[PDB]
RNA sequence: CGGCCGCAAGGUUAAAACUCAAAUGAAUUGACGGGGGCCCGCACAAGCGGUGGAGCAUGUGGUUUAAUUCGAUGCAACGCG
């Protein structure tokens, strides 16, 4: 059993994202038309689905390895 | 030591014995994070606030997942 | 399978529990569901309402022998006595009669003393 | 209280809609004895409510408050050595005040901007079974009926 | 205690059984036999139901009502 | 209230099981005297004629056997 | 202690030295009860806002001082004389 404890360096008080709108769809249909949330520096939201809902592209244009077409993210 | 943990899937390759130490260290976590893991009782464990995506309609908050998934 | 037609319910109420079974008319039982066995344990499977949750998991595992006609015979001192009779008769069941069979001694084993 | 029976508070009606149901909303989120701004923001609030719904108070407060009121809500009733809580029926005037003081409760969390903001886009999420304010109502509901035990 | 009313009953109500043996008997026979505060409990009892006798020669209390 | 007994002035027997039934209830046990109004001296012979009538199986001790 | 009875536990008959000015019975007025019944008060419940979390003002204990004047110090002392 290893023993991993992620720290904080700086606390975080508001929030982190506020996002509104991507409009992200690769090249058929968008997977997910709105997608405005926050988060209140929240916790989880685990995200699911099927083989082939695009979990993991919503992750990446989240971080910035993609951008979504229209819309913005901005963090804290 | 970051404040938002993104973490696609930590469930993947694990021994079932780190999963147990991923799930104590994840509790135990008091920043942020958002994961997308399959894994049920790892949802089941630890999160609350879920996003169900789907191609025609998402689903925001519905509890803390056993109300979702007794609902649905 | 065999598809047993009518059958037999025992009612095994008690101040602690409702242990609720299905039995064929010649005893050979065939599914049970006890109040405590469906997420009860403590204070809670002592109540009226428990013993209804004994009742409607106890219709299924009985279901693929298909039974359409039930005598229901009760025991013990609980309140899982009448919950678990009317939830017998929501639960599609049709109740022939209802029995309270219960061990009354004619003033014969010594009672215990435990309560103070 | 203890001994007499008290009959009711006259309120006002709302100025700009004649509608008693929102002046009492007003004074939920009115804090530090402010009616001045307080009206300012609950106006703001169906200003910015009525368009994304198409029609002007029918929908803006009418439905989507009655989405979030609860019928059934739980009370201790200690009486012999018990620590239970037994669900009870809670009255049509309560009702509407338990709603409006969980929205205002609501949108005091979730900060974007001015009050106005934060009121209007839970006020909207309401209308679909959707804010914190109608989980709420879950929260106190799903606790009431697991609890179904005791009456 | 059976009850059968053969085809329009769809209604327990056995209290015409029910109140026989099992309100009192059950929930008495279980402990409590010492032979000698049944003789104790049984004469403070019928004492008990004979002063109602007595404030049954209670009506002439005037109270001006 | 005693106009069953008090007329026919005699000592009750095991083989009248017409008249017996009438004193019983549907669980098996014997009525009391309080209900029935019998008096106390054929109530001590009506008690003696059950319990021998049980034993040559005449009666049940209980509705069920 | 002695006598008698009893397999034993013990029973029965049965004192004295020394010490106190009381011990005790029934009843009365209160007080009290983790006794009973009724009733009231921001007492609880239903709500709003504070204290306890931090900087400062003030008072008091302690500690120090040559002096840290004296008094108040449960509720009813501690922004009190
Ligand atoms: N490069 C791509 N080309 C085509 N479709 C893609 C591409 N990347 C993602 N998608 C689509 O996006 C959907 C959701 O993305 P994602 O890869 O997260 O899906 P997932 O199968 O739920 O996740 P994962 O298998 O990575 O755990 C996929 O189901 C897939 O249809
Ligand atoms: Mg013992
Ligand atoms: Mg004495
Ligand atoms: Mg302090
Ligand atoms: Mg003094
Ligand atoms: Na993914």
């Amino acid at each position: 059993n290893p023993f991993i404890r992620f720290e904080q360096d700086k606390k975080l008080f508001r929030n982190a994202l506020e996002v509104e709108g991507l409009t992200k769809g690769f090249d058929n249909g968008p997977l997910f038309k709105n997608l405005n949330l926050l988060l209140e520096v929240g916790e989880k939201l685990a995200v699911l689905g099927t083989n082939g809902v695009g979990k993991s592209t919503l992750l990446k244009t989240l971080v910035g390895d993609l951008q979504p077409d229209s819309g913005t993210v901005k963090w804290s | 030591k970051p404040n938002i943990l993104i973490m696609d899937q930590p469930t993947n390759h694990l021994d079932m014995e780190s999963i147990e130490s991923l799930n104590m260290a994840l509790e135990l976590y008091q920043g942020t994070l958002i994961f997308v893991s399959h894994d049920r009782e790892f949802v089941s464990s630890l999160a609350t606030r879920i996003l169900e995506i789907t191609p025609e309609r998402v689903i925001d908050f519905s509890g803390n997942y056993e109300d979702y998934l007794r609902s649905k | 399978r065999k598809q047993v037609s009518d059958g037999v319910a025992h009612i095994h109420a008690s101040f602690n529990n409702t242990i609720v079974t299905i039995t064929d008319r010649q005893g050979n039982a065939l599914g049970w569901a006890t109040a405590g066995g469906s997420g009860f344990r403590g204070s809670r499977k002592s109540t009226p309402f428990a013993a209804q949750v004994a009742a409607e998991r106890c219709a299924d595992a009985v279901k693929e022998y298909g039974i359409k006609n039930l005598e229901v015979m009760v025991k013990g001192p609980g309140p899982g006595r009448e919950s678990t009779i009317r939830a017998l008769n929501a639960a599609g069941f049709r109740i022939t009669n209802i029995t309270d069979v219960t061990p009354i001694p004619h003033n014969g084993c010594r009672p215990p003393k435990k309560r103070r | 209280p203890r001994r007499r029976v008290i009959g009711q508070r006259k309120i006002l009606p709302d100025p700009k809609f004649g509608s008693e149901l929102l002046a009492k909303f007003v004074n939920i989120l009115m804090v530090d004895g402010k009616k001045s701004t307080a009206e300012s923001i609950v106006y703001s609030a169906l200003e910015t409510l009525a368009q994304r719904s198409g029609k002007s108070e029918l929908e803006a407060f009418e439905v989507a408050l009655e989405n979030v009121r609860p019928t059934v809500e739980v009370k201790s009733r200690r009486v012999g050595g018990s620590t239970y809580q037994v669900p009870v029926e809670v009255r049509p005037v309560r009702r509407n005040a338990l709603a409006m003081r969980w929205i205002v409760e609501a949108a005091r969390k979730r900060g974007d901007k001015s009050m106005a903001l934060r009121l209007a886009n839970e006020l909207s999420d309401a209308a679909e079974n959707k804010g914190t304010a109608v989980k709420k109502r879950e929260d106190v509901h799903r606790m009431a009926e697991a609890n179904k035990a005791f009456a | 205690i059976k009850v059968r009313e053969n085809e329009p009953f769809d209604v327990a109500l056995r209290r015409f059984k029910r109140s026989c043996e099992k309100a009192g008997v059950l929930a008495e026979v279980r402990r409590r036999e010492f032979y000698e505060k049944p003789t104790t409990e049984r004469k403070r009892a019928k004492a008990s139901a004979v002063k109602r006798h007595a404030k049954k020669l209670a009506r002439e209390n005037a109270r001006r009502t | 209230f005693c106009r069953f007994t008090a007329e026919g002035v005699q000592e009750i027997d095991y083989k009248d099981i017409a008249t017996l039934k009438n004193y019983i209830t549907e669980s098996g046990k014997i009525v009391p005297s309080r209900i029935t109004g019998t008096r106390a001296k054929y109530q001590r012979q009506l008690a003696r004629a059950i319990k021998r009538a049980r034993y040559l199986s005449l009666l049940p001790y209980t509705d069920r056997h």
